[PDB]
Parts: structure tokens; C-alpha cells; sequence
DNA sequence: GGATGACGATT
DNA sequence: CGCGGTAGCAGTAGG
DNA sequence: GGATGACGATT
DNA sequence: CGCGGTAGCAGTAGG
């Protein structure tokens, strides 16, 4: 499912402390915060990378 | 789930059934025309290496047009496979 | 949202009696049936067109 | 005689 | 893998 | 000392 | 717009 893949991408992009020491993708939008471990993140139609 | 929740259920022979579907669908286009449905990798491969060159064709990775489904059910005894009732070292493996 | 668009496509494809007199797209999969008015249909990752 | 629901593209 | 909420209009059906 | 939950890619 | 269910392992935390 494309959903799982989208989540994989978001995961690769996240830039809140405690995620990726070096994010290979740039979180151009609400790619989640440290407040919930990236779970806050917005829907794919929202964020860019 | 069946073996764990219900004791002696999987002992009944011919209770659990399986409906299977061909893994790939080949279509012959230029030379002559028919369609070959393969159930597995080995068959499709032996054909792919020992027959494919003799035609112009297209392979379709395995949704299937309902009219093919009607066929699936017209002779479903080929797509139906029965599990063997628990035997030694069946439960153990489960 | 891409969801709404996917639904638009599915709608353009549906081929059960009572849908499209001429479906401009081909329903290559479970594009719904007459049983629920196309609501049965399967998810986008499923059907092709 | 007023209420509820279907339909569809969008949140 | 799947379920749910809301707008907006015209007309039909249900008590 | 047994139970519940977090994490993550996929149904 | 949004919510929920399940597998699979290792170890931590809660009662």
C-alpha cells in the first residue's frame, strides 16, 4: 500500500530532536514534532519533500 | 486460531479448504493467439525458457476481470486444495 | 486531497449497470458492483485503469 | 403535514 | 485492513 | 513475579 | 477532516 510507503518517506524526513541524525529528506511542512514522536505529523497531501 | 481455540476440529478430514489463483497470465499477440495461466514460478519459468521465444507475448503479474472469475468458479475443483487432518508433528510445527 | 481525485477516477471507471453509459476508463478490478452502487469498490492500491 | 435521507466533490 | 464525521440542493419517501 | 506496552513496516 | 483494529521481538515498566 502507498500509505506505508508515504509513512516510510515521512520517517526518512523527520527532523525533530531524537529522530534522524541526518535526514536524507527535507521536512518541508508539518513532518511531526518531538511532542508525540512524529505521530502529530500531517497528511501526505499536506507536507512536501 | 482453529487448532488452538477448537480442539479436535482440524481432525475432521476435508474441513479446511483453500482457493488459489494463477501467479501470472501470458498473452500471445502476433504469431497465433491464446492465453496461458500459470499456477507457479517453476512452470512459468520452464515455459519462459523453453517456449516463450516462439511467440510474441506479454506477461501479466498477478482484480482479474470478473469474466475470468466466473471461469475460476466454473471449475473450482482445480483451484481448491484440501488440508490434511492433523498428523504427527503438525501441532508441534503450528 | 488525492483521495477525492481517486474517487473521481473510480467514478469515471465504474461499469455496473446503472453507472456510466460509456465508461471513459476501464474498470480493471473491483471497481464496485450494483449491489451497493459502487460503494463496495476496493481501495486504490487495488484496482487499475 | 414535518423529518430524514441520497446523491458527490471536498474538508 | 477497515470505519466514521460535516457542507450544499431538490425532491422523494416514512410516520 | 506475570502483564502490558513501544517500536515499525505491512495487512 | 479524522479515528480504529491485527502480527512480530526484546526489554522495560507497573502492580
Amino acid at each position: 500500500g502507498e500509505q506505508s510507503l508515504a509513512q516510510t518517506i515521512i520517517g526518512l524526513a523527520q527532523n525533530f530532536v531524537g529522530s534522524n541524525n541526518i535526514y536524507l529528506l527535507l521536512p518541508n511542512g508539518a513532518f511531526g514534532t518531538r511532542a508525540t514522536g512524529g505521530k502529530d505529523a500531517a497528511a501526505a497531501r499536506y507536507i512536501y519533500t | 486460531f482453529l487448532e488452538s481455540s477448537f480442539p479436535g476440529l482440524l481432525d475432521i478430514q476435508g474441513f479446511l479448504l483453500e482457493f488459489i489463483t494463477p501467479i501470472i497470465k501470458v498473452s500471445i499477440t502476433k504469431p497465433t493467439k491464446n492465453t496461458i495461466a500459470f499456477y507457479n514460478m517453476p512452470d512459468y519459468e520452464k515455459w519462459r525458457e523453453e517456449e516463450s521465444h516462439k511467440f510474441t507475448w506479454k506477461q501479466k503479474y498477478y482484480t482479474s476481470l470478473a469474466q475470468e472469475v466466473r471461469e475460476y468458479f466454473s471449475n473450482l475443483d482445480r483451484h481448491l486444495k484440501i488440508f490434511h487432518s492433523l498428523q504427527g508433528n503438525d501441532k508441534d510445527y503450528i
